[PDB]
């Protein structure tokens, strides 16, 4: 998702205070294992992925001084983040209720929210290890011709790769062309 | 040769606002022909290149790469100062 400005939700057991207009995103994903700890210069085995009727996605909200990190996501490409210390049980899975869990209002009623912390970082994955989920790095999806150029009116979801010819701004309402 | 991040921001901004000559924009006869709004609105924009390499001598961009925490907008910055900075790899691949 983009990055504007973003108003969060009433904390679960806080103080019923409206959250401030504060510039933030959020970006959906799907996990590829489960638990994983380190192990020398590597990490050690992971836990197997619990086989739950619960779809493998995750949302995961980026806010206070974690936005630095907006330009480094991008479809298609292996993700692992890393929790500094030691390996707390339930930190990969769902937001604490007790902790700081705040969602904008298009995220609070989520079943699947992972609220990134400070000390955490991100890194990039190699190439030749996870080659196999690589595989899928074809072109970005998008909508047929057909589909963006029916007339319909219903959904109002496209994608496509143009090239720009002519830009031109708008003025008097702030547009541009 | 080696310039600072100040010094090359100066220099682009005054050779940009140097050449802002309407009329190349607009020759003739196209404006002969159009109302005020949407000669206004035409000329409300416009953009410039500028390649260091052609200059008398050479210039080589050297800088820190540094992601500030409050807009998100990675940045080249030295003691002189910052600088917006757009980062792309090979072959239409994003970094």
């Amino acid at each position: 998702e983009a990055l504007m400005k973003r108003n969060f939700c009433v904390p679960p057991g806080a103080s019923p205070e409206v959250p401030k207009p504060a510039l933030s995103f959020y970006v959906l994903g799907s996990w590829l294992g489960g638990t994983q700890r380190k192990e020398g210069t590597g990490w050690g085995l992971p836990e197997p992925q619990g086989n739950d009727d619960n779809d493998q996605k995750v949302h995961l909200i980026f806010f206070g001084s974690s936005v630095r990190w907006f330009e480094f996501l991008h479809p298609g490409q292996v993700y692992r983040l890393v929790a500094p210390g030691p390996a707390t049980p339930m930190l990969f899975e769902k937001d604490g209720s007790s902790c700081i869990s705040r969602r904008p209002l298009e995220l609070a009623g989520c079943a699947s929210c992972l609220t990134v912390q400070d000390n955490w970082t991100l890194e990039l994955e190699s190439s030749q290890d996870i080659q196999d989920v690589l595989d899928a790095n074809k072109s970005l999806p998008e909508s047929s011709l057909t589909d963006l150029l029916s007339d319909n009116f219903t959904d109002s979801l496209v994608s496509f790769s143009a090239e720009i010819l002519s830009r031109t701004l708008c003025e008097p309402r702030r547009c541009v062309k | 040769s080696f310039p600072t991040l100040a010094t090359l921001k100066e220099e682009g901004q005054r050779k940009a606002w140097a050449s802002f000559d309407p009329k190349a924009l607009l020759p003739l006869p196209e404006a002969s022909y159009l109302p005020s709004c949407q000669l206004n609105r035409r000329l409300a924009w416009s953009w410039l290149c500028l390649l260091p390499s052609a200059f008398c001598p050479a210039q080589v961009l050297l800088g820190v790469l540094v992601a500030s925490s409050h807009k998100g907008c990675l940045q080249l910055r030295d003691q002189s100062g910052s600088l917006p900075c757009l980062l792309l790899a090979k072959h239409s691949q994003p970094l």
